[PDB]
DNA sequence: TGGTCGGCGCCCGAACAGGGACTG
DNA sequence: CAGTCCCTGTTCGGGCGCCG
């Protein structure tokens, strides 16, 4: 109902983002350009100058399904850098409740946002210059009067008012557990689809005309979890096909510290033949079912620390296949998993990979209500080309890109 | 005159002061000059006059200007600028002619005097106090400062690009048909309508610039069609860089040398098969660009070669937002490729060359992508889309890397194209042991301290060999261990390794590297007619692992 | 006499940065 | 455990080209 504006401070001993606008597509820029200029003409935004030396990346993203397009900020240089305001002073506690609640629901209603004016001694950072096609005319710049979309704080206040226009409902339906992230909102159930659904269909008339609008889809994030370490089955076992299932089972055990070796160790001294057949012990051939036991009993060690940054490496296992293991110290992942290619999707590397790291972290949140700092197996300049092609979360998780080959055929190969 | 427009807020950086230095002595020369202009400007108000109130003072000079006969005041505003806030640049990159597409009528039109005619800030004017001494340097000199934007202060930019657009957006808004390409404060103004309409509303644009007070001089290429823009010559149906003369010598400089390989960058986006990897690569050796560098045959070809390319005249054509984008690529030799985008077979819209040797251990078919890379980006930058690529490489060459590489790794919409020399991997290691095959099992060490090392292997047929080492590194010597163990070895082998650094190394089947050893390494693997390498978790008592290890000591 | 500024391209060097193997 | 080394990347800045 928009009177109150909250001050905002920037993280003091640092300063502002100031990152170049990316290439973008012909079919984005008469995308962003018809948006932009609509925000305008509403004044959430305004036309800036030269004189403002700051600067964050934009795009659109035609929205899966969805002929209309979505605008897109790459806040993630701002949010590191007011963390503080969202994150000491204005924390957020632990909604466990979700994560075995039956079937979730994301629904997106950051356009809420919108209706509320954003700190005017701050503005200045929400700054954004659309492009132009072979350079014809220079950047066009802009700023934001309202709350940005993406941006860290945007929800970190509205928050409140949130919660409020959710009480003619969440005490009438303690059941359901609501949860809100960036511009997303979260409606985990334990009831059927049958319901379910068309209890997220009344949750959308609640918000409607209480002046918020909303534009596979449900989640059970539970039915899934973690994955086993499986081992190899075989009736001979070479020389070599031993020197592998014995150096896997070498790593496994900075994981699982009740792994034996000697008895499957000591098959061979030997410069043997690699190829030499040699299923041979009583007690090594019981301690291989033994070890395998150990990879049917999950792990200990893990403690999810809320006050630490959450990791996230990834493998393609081929068709489709990409194994990942969240986690936030080494060899205690909280979590691991395995994605495979969608249904009728074609063989693409990144593509997939993108879609990976977002079922990862929608994961993550609805697990942590964060997101993992993905550290990547594919080349930055790669990556940095055709990823915004593929992507349709309206956040943007950190990343790194990395280079490591699988030489223990990793513990979760297949 | 100067224009209405609105001027632009700025600020010093916080907590700092103006420019407070005095003039160098000028020539007769430029101070008979940087009068005759500032008597103009003065006259015109681009500038007054201050007294003893401004306590402060930058200093200036005249550089020739293009056709010259006229000059161009400069501030030495070097100081001033790092005293001045931030300003976010506004001009994202630089537009092609291949990016212009056909038009029924063009013209262009460079802008009087720009700078000066864009309001400076009220209050920022202090600054920009500077003086102009005289001849006999005694009486005292003319004390001024600007009203309007000065040529050399680390905003006029910005500032004057930012300015101009507000200016034309009316215009542009009321004439959505015409396209404007402006730079700076170059306008390419074109559009289909006939020389009527077409002049008739290059007119209305003129007068509303001057209204702004933005001047169009008899400087506007009319029908004037080979149009002159941003360093070419627009034909109605083609175009085509400037001359592009090249520095004819003798005794070679490091900064020579850097004039020359930049000069054929510029000529690369043209004339096709530029290169210059042997020209630059004589730039290594960080020196003084007035040190004479010593022309190398290798590279003596390189130039004469390409000094060649460029008798040749060329010319590029334009745009079809119609016909589809191509982009096909070649080896030339050395790790660099060179490309050229079009849609009409022998129809070139723009030529590209890539030399850039990303790693230390790569292959023709990871650079090959890397280029499909950088040319994907510019073909965006340029005509805001992705072309289509005719690949020397087969369907099948890289089907193959894919699926069986660890990494990520994608290729827009290609097809093979027939034409040496074509890309391809020189050897797929072993997935599985290879039955009755001498299986190795090798390793080397080194002692960090005295810098030397050994190096050995066995196999399983107890044959023993090991080998001394000088400098070599804790990994030297693992490789230099496989590199026997390959010679040592014949057709068919079966090498097996603790070390991951060189397992690695190997199964990117590299065939490119500046490591010496490498090249061997794999030259061999090229040779043999299978080879098969596995990994064991090295110090970990492990059959045959043990005794090379054990063998290979100190 | 050679001295300014903003954009982008290219080459190169240097300063970082992060793992893995050693040593102490 | 640390304190190292190797080796691999990234970044940033310098010089030149070209444009205004
Ligand atoms: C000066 C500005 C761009 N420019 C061109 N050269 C420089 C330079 N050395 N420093 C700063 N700016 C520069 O305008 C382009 P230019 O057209 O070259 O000069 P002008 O101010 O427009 O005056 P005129 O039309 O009569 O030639
Ligand atoms: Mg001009
Ligand atoms: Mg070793």
């Amino acid at each position: 109902s928009p009177i109150e504006t909250v001050p905002v401070k920037l993280k003091p001993g640092m300063d502002g983002p100031k990152v170049k606008q990316w290439p973008l597509t012909e079919e984005k820029i008469k995308a962003l350009v018809e948006i932009c200029t609509e925000m305008e003409k509403e004044g959430k935004i305004s036309k800036i100058g030269p004189e403002n030396p700051y600067n964050t990346p934009v795009f659109a993203i035609k929205k899966k399904d969805s002929t209309k397009w979505r605008k897109l900020v790459d806040f993630r240089e701002l949010n590191k850098r007011t963390q503080d305001f969202w994150e000491v002073q204005l924390g957020i506690p632990h909604p466990a409740g979700l994560k075995k609640k039956k079937s979730v629901t994301v629904l997106d209603v950051g356009d809420a946002y919108f209706s509320v004016p954003l700190d005017e001694d701050f503005r200045k950072y929400t700054a954004f210059t659309i492009p132009s096609i072979n350079n014809e005319t220079p950047g066009i710049r802009y700023q934001y009067n309202v709350l940005p979309q993406g941006w860290k704080g945007s929800p970190a206040i509205f928050q409140s008012s949130m919660t409020k226009i959710l009480e003619p409902f969440r005490k009438q339906n303690p059941d359901i557990v609501i949860y809100q992230y960036m511009d997303d909102l979260y409606v985990g159930s334990d009831l059927e689809i049958g319901q379910h659904r068309t209890k997220i269909e009344e949750l959308r008339q609640h918000l409607l005309r209480w002046g918020l609008t909303t534009p596979g889809y449900e989640l059970h994030p539970d039915k899934w979890t973690v994955q086993p370490i499986v081992l190899p089955e075989k009736d001979s076992w070479t020389v070599n096909d031993i020197q592998k299932l014995v150096g896997k089972l070498n790593w496994a055990s900075q994981i699982y510290p009740g792994i034996k070796v000697r008895q499957l160790s000591k098959l061979l001294r030997g410069t043997k033949a690699l190829t030499e057949v040699i299923p041979l012990t009583e007690e090594a051939e019981l301690e291989l079912a033994e070890n395998r036991e150990i990879l049917k009993e999950p792990v200990h060690g893990v403690y999810y620390d809320p006050s630490k940054d959450l990791i996230a490496e990834i493998q393609k296992q081929g068709q489709g296949q990409w194994t990942y293991q969240i986690y936030q110290e080494p060899f205690k992942n909280l979590k691991t998993g395995k994605y495979a290619r969608m249904r009728g999707a074609h063989t693409n590397d990144v593509k997939q990979l993108t879609e990976a790291v977002q079922k990862i972290t929608t994961e993550s949140i609805v697990i942590w209500g964060k997101t993992p700092k993905f550290k990547l197996p594919i080349q930055k300049e790669t990556w940095e080309t055709w990823w915004t092609e593929y992507w349709q979360a309206t956040w943007i998780p950190e990343w790194e890109f990395v280079n490591t080959p699988p030489l223990v055929k990793l513990w979760y190969q297949l | 005159p100067i224009s209405p427009i609105e001027t632009v807020p700025v600020k010093l950086k916080p907590g700092m002061d103006g420019p407070k230095v005095k003039q160098w002595p000028l020539t007769e020369e430029k101070i008979k000059a940087l009068v005759e202009i500032c008597t103009e400007m003065e006259k015109e108000g681009k500038i007054s006059k201050i007294g003893p109130e401004n306590p402060y003072n930058t200093p200036v000079f005249a550089i020739k200007k293009k056709d010259s006969t006229k000059w161009r005041k400069l501030v030495d505003f070097r100081e001033l600028n790092k005293r001045t806030q931030d300003f976010w640049e506004v001009q994202l990159g630089i537009p092609h002619p291949a990016g212009l597409k056909k038009k029924k009528s063009v013209t262009v039109l460079d802008v009087g005097d720009a700078y000066f005619s864009v309001p400076l800030d009220e209050d920022f004017r202090k600054y920009t106090a500077f003086t102009i001494p005289s001849i006999n340097n005694e009486t005292p000199g003319i004390r001024y400062q600007y009203n309007v934007l000065p040529q050399g202060w680390k905003g006029s930019p910005a500032i004057f690009q930012s300015s101009m657009t507000k200016i034309l957006e009316p215009f542009k808004k009321q004439n959505p048909d015409i396209v404007i390409y402006q730079y700076m404060d170059d306008l390419y103004v074109g559009s289909d309508l006939e020389i009527g309409q077409h002049r008739t509303k290059i007119e209305e644009l003129r007068q509303h610039l001057l209204r702004w007070g933005l001047t169009t001089p008899d400087k506007k290429h009319q029908k004037e069609p080979p149009f002159l823009w941003m360093g070419y010559e627009l034909h109605p149906d083609k175009w085509t860089v400037q001359p592009i003369v090249l520095p004819e010598k003798d005794s070679w400089t490091v900064n020579d040398i850097c004039k020359l390989v930049g000069k054929l960058n510029w000529a690369s986006q043209i004339y096709p098969g530029i290169k210059v990897r042997q020209l630059s690569k004589l730039l290594r050796g960080t020196k003084a660009l007035t040190e004479v560098i010593p022309l190398t045959e290798e590279a003596e070809l390189e130039l004469a070669e390409n000094r060649e390319i460029l008798k040749e005249p060329v010319h590029g054509v334009y745009y079809d937002p119609s016909k589809d984008l191509i982009a096909e690529i070649q080896k030339q030799g050395q790790g660099q490729w060179t490309y050229q985008i079009y849609q009409e077979p022998f129809k070139n819209l723009k030529t590209g060359k890539y030399a850039r040797m990303r790693g230390a251990h790569t292959n023709d078919v990871k650079q090959l992508t890397e280029a499909v890379q950088k040319i994907t980006t510019e073909s965006i930058v340029i005509w805001g889309k992705t072309p289509k690529f005719k690949l020397p490489i087969q369907k099948e060459t890289w089907e193959t890397w894919w699926t069986e590489y660890w990494q990520a790794t994608w290729i827009p919409e290609w097809e093979f194209v027939n034409t040496p020399p074509l890309v391809k991997l020189w050897y797929q290691l072993e997935k599985e042991p290879i039955v009755g095959a001498e299986t190795f099992y090798v390793d080397g060490a080194a002692n960090r301290e005295t810098k030397l090392g050994k190096a050995g292997y066995v196999t399983n047929k107890g044959r023993q060999k090991v080998v001394p080492l000088t400098n070599t590194t804790n990994q030297k010597t693992e490789l230099q261990a496989i590199y026997l163990a390959l010679q040592d070895s014949g057709l068919e082998v079966n090498i097996v390794t603790d070390s991951q650094y060189a397992l690695g190394i190997i199964q990117a089947q590299p065939d490119k590297s500046e490591s010496e050893l490498v090249n061997q390494i794999i030259e061999q693997l090229i040779k043999k007619e299978k080879v098969y390498l596995a990994w064991v978790p090295a110090h970990k008592g492990i059959g045959g692992n043990e005794q090379v290890d054990k063998l290979v000591s100190a």
